[PDB]
RNA sequence: GCGCAAGACGGACCAGAGCGAAAGCAUUUGCCAAGAAUGUUUUCAUUAAUCAAGAACGAAAGUCGGAGGUUCGAAGACGAUCAGAUACCGUCGUAGUUCCGACCAUAAACGAUGCCGACCGGCGAUGCGGCGGCGUUAUUCCCAUGACCCGCCGGGCAGCUUCCGGGAAACCAAAGUCUUUGGGUUCCGGGGGGAGUAUGGUUGCAAAGCUGAAACUUAAAGGAAUUGACGGAAGGGCACCACC
């Protein structure tokens, strides 16, 4: 299902032309999940993500 | 280094050393004078002596031989020649 | 960024080495007073030395800096500096000597000393760092 | 078109009566269609579970190879049949810097199942050891597979397949050979790495219900 | 259709998840393991013979195994997982873990972790030359 | 000229030594010239070391982990950017790289 | 998942550790005959060092004969990459890879470093043997032995270090003790090519091995080190005359 996100703190600018921004990512949902995921676009600490598949996980393209 | 004495190396010095390598040979062995408590004899015998001494009276064993030293037995006491 | 070159920051150097007394924290009169002391061609130098020395003022409460040498603080090193205790820190009655300590000084004839207390020495002969 | 899934049905493995948990698990077989009967399709049916689901307070990183013999109607019974380390703590005990010490016997219990005690034993660092390595010369080494193959054959053949499953569950062979072979060369981590089942005499039904009680 | 025994009880199955780079298997089988149940591989999924092995093959390859079982009752799994060993790359395949969350997402339960590869005292010849794969 | 001074090797004092193949590459290297490495990693990839504990049946179920010891050969560790080409006076400087963290 | 067999190979433990004249040698156990080092107030008393001729062993590959063929696999056949591939890559696959009887006698057979002998700096480790010593473990306590701990002696494979001295330097405790040149002794080089070729002899089933020119042709070939430049080598860094 989707699942609806927020932001911990924004790790390092990853991807093949510094495209991508690699943020760990909290739950809204109360959870100790600290996922970290590939975000494409501006992103500051303390963001709303949403997530369509919430267990994948990230790499450097 | 640069002033040794080597006419005069101090007695540590000298018992350090190989025993061919001192200033003159000087063994390091000693004929030791077995006692064996259950009898009344005695009967000289090499320190780093090889294949085993049996004692004429008793025919018990001494000293049986190991690597270096030949190691005496339980109860046998010696007391070093000079 | 803004980082300040070798000119601000030796002019500010020896400005604060020569003129402390009058300097302070406010940046306006540190302006003041740098106009006053020094001829630097104007405003755009000096509002940049004037600047790194009210950066440098607030730099010296806090201890001494590794460049620099004022007569406040050099009077106070050199008080702390000719400190002596009441009564010295090698005025103990029981020292304490190993068993082959009190050898040696039987050696220089020393095994009369009476303050000489012998610790029992240690019962491991475990001294070396474990290797791999 | 038509699920195989149907025409299977379920049997209770049960464990003998050496333990504390006596029913370990299902299993799955197709029922008889007259030329074959499912008791021999749960015939040779080998069960590799741990001993943390056989006891509760042990260790978990042995293991036990069960085949199952008899079937009870919704209940298997089955027998010991091997014993192994797990793949974690084998490699978890081997290191670098001491010798590994090996040793197996062919020994025959009293009832005639001829087992094979394998052996693994290392040499300990000591305490205050300064020194990088314990390595062992070959003579240590061959007295101490001398004591090996000593203790597992003078444990195993004044017993049947009773007793000596009762000692392999604390381990007491390993708990033997340290203590008894500390003045060759201590010892660090001693075990039975395996033991493996050569030939077994023909089944006697009355026998292995007294392995079940 | 199932063991007939009250849900409290955690039942048990075991999972040999083959994990390799040409492809990762997920066969789930009986405490036995003899009489299996359904291999799901993970190129079973995408049709393309590149992502035959991707992390993502092995989240959808642990995810249709969990229906089959949980169809026949199965609540707790056994794990062994195995890289291809013998003569070939003893580490395992990078679809491995992802076959296990997706296991471990999908209400079962786990039971026993278990590493068996084939590793020999010592093997045969290996594959390539003795300059080896020159690329 | 002498690059080396053990030859890129550790045999000091034998004739030959054993040969074994490459992890990688498959090539016939010298067992003291392939560059060695042991890996004591776990089995499940830490982003699933939670999902793992929730589905344990078992009460504090201890994580077994990977314990694989690797020969690369000389070509395909610099290539895998595994070992590196050094200055002239680090290449005396055989000591290893701080790992503890 | 249970078994059966077939031949191959002996991991991790495996080290800059051990032994061997060098090639070379790792599962258990026994048998057989060798050896180094150490210890010795044993013995003989110069019996020694290096070596033409002559001799033993000699990785891998290969050739005559049998035995076996698991993997791997020269040659060969296919499929792909490619402008082109008769190669790299992938799938099969004869001789071979394994065992024994003969031959072959060569390698980046290397420490690219002849053997014997003396003198010349340190340091910490290590392996084997011997000697001395606090104090901890086990054989129930004692002795003795093992395991450690601290040294010393002898011989080993090595390491770090240094304005010992050498060297064209790189570097070497030997590659030092060298114009301040002489301890003994074998082999062997004389600018680059032609060429380890031609011929002759000899060895071999052959493959080949040993021994081995000249005519002519050239003014350089070459060794270490420096500074750039270049890299489809790495690490880092930057630019909308780069990208996103
Ligand atoms: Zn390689």
């Amino acid at each position: 299902p989707i699942k609806l996100a927020r932001v911990t703190k924004v790790l390092g600018r990853t991807g093949s032309q510094g495209q991508c921004t690699q943020v760990r990512v909290e739950f809204m949902d109360d959870t100790s999940r600290s996922i970290i995921r590939n975000v494409k676009g501006p992103v500051r600490e303390g963001d709303v993500l949403t997530l369509l598949e919430s267990e994948r996980e990230a790499r450097r393209l | 280094p640069l002033a040794k004495d080597l006419l005069h190396p101090s007695p540590e010095e000298e018992k350090r050393k190989h025993k061919k390598k001192r200033l003159v040979q000087s063994p390091n062995s000693y004929f030791m004078d077995v006692k064996c408590p259950g009898c009344y004899k005695i009967t000289t015998v090499f320190s780093h002596a090889q294949t085993v001494v049996l004692c004429v009276g008793c025919s018990t064993v001494l000293c049986q031989p190991t690597g270096g030293k030949a190691r005496l037995t339980e109860g046998c006491s010696f007391r070093r020649k000079q | 960024g803004r980082v300040r070159t070798k000119t601000v920051k030796k002019a500010a150097r020896v400005i604060i080495e020569k003129y402390y007394t009058r300097l302070g924290n406010d940046f306006h009169t540190n302006k003041r007073v740098c106009e006053e002391i020094a001829i630097i061609p104007s405003k755009k130098l000096r509002n940049k030395i004037a600047g790194y020395v009210t950066h440098l003022m607030k730099r010296i409460q806090r201890g001494p800096v590794r460049g620099i040498s004022i007569k406040l603080q050099e009077e106070e090193r050199e008080r702390r500096d000719n400190y002596v205790p009441e009564v010295s820190a090698l005025d103990q009655e029981i020292i304490e000597v190993d068993p082959d300590t009190k050898e040696m000084l039987k050696l220089l004839d020393f095994g009369s000393l009476s303050n000489l207390q012998v610790t029992q020495p240690t019962v491991g002969m475990n001294f070396k760092t474990p290797r791999g | 078109v038509v699920d195989p899934f149907s025409k299977k049905d379920w049997y209770d493995v049960k464990a003998p009566a050496m333990f504390n948990i006596r029913n370990i698990g299902k299993t799955l077989v197709t029922r008889t269609q007259g030329t074959k009967i499912a008791s021999d399709g749960l015939k040779g049916r080998v069960f590799e579970v741990s001993l943390a689901d056989l006891q509760n307070d042990e260790v978990a990183f042995r293991k036990f190879k069960l085949i199952t013999e008899d079937v009870q109607g919704k209940n298997c019974l089955t027998n010991f049949h091997g014993m192994d380390l797990t793949r974690d703590k084998m490699c978890s005990m081997v290191k670098k810097w001491q010798t590994m010490i090996e040793a197996h016997v062919d020994v025959k219990t009293t009832d005639g199942y001829l087992l094979r005690l394998f052996c693994v034993g290392f040499t300990k660092k000591r305490n205050n050891q300064i020194r990088k390595t314990s390595y062992a010369q070959h003579q240590q080494v061959r007295q101490i597979r001398k004591k090996m193959m000593e203790i597992m054959t003078r444990e195993v053949q004044t017993n049947d397949l009773k007793e000596v499953v009762n000692k392999l569950i604390p381990d007491s062979i390993g708990k033997d050979i340290e203590k008894a072979c500390q003045s060759i060369y201590p010892l660090h981590d001693v075990f039975v790495r395996k033991v493996k089942m050569l030939k077994k005499p023909k089944f006697e039904l009355g026998k292995l219900m007294e392995l079940h009680g | 259709l199932g063991p007939q025994v009250a849900e409290g009880e955690n039942v048990f199955g075991v999972c040999h998840i083959f994990a390799s780079f040409n492809d990762t298997f997920v066969h789930v089988t009986d405490l036995s393991g003899k009489e299996t149940i359904c291999r799901v591989t993970g190129g079973m999924k995408v049709k393309a013979d590149r992502d035959e092995s991707s992390p993502y093959a092995a989240m959808l390859a642990a995810q249709d195994v969990a229906q089959r079982c949980k169809e026949l009752g199965i609540t707790a799994l056994h794990i062994k997982l195995r890289a291809t060993g013998g003569n070939r790359t003893k580490t395992p395949g990078p679809g491995a873990q992802s076959a296990l969350r997706a296991l471990a997402r999908s209400g079962m339960k786990i039971g026993r972790i278990e590493d068996v590869t084939p590793i020999p005292s010592d093997s045969t010849r290996r594959k390539g030359g003795r300059r080896g794969r020159r690329l | 000229t002498k690059k080396r001074r053990n030859n890129g090797r550790a045999k000091k004092g034998r004739g030959h030594v054993q040969p074994i193949r490459c992890t990688n590459c498959a090539r016939c290297v010298p067992k003291d010239k392939a560059i060695k490495k042991f890996v004591i990693r776990n089995i499940v990839e830490a982003a699933a070391v939670r999902d793992i504990s929730e589905a344990s049946v078992f009460d504090a179920y201890v994580l077994p982990k990977l314990y694989v010891k690797l020969h690369y050969c000389v070509s395909c560790a610099i290539h895998s950017k595994v070992v590196r080409n050094r200055s002239r006076e680090a290449r005396k400087d055989r000591t290893p790289p701080p790992r503890f963290r």
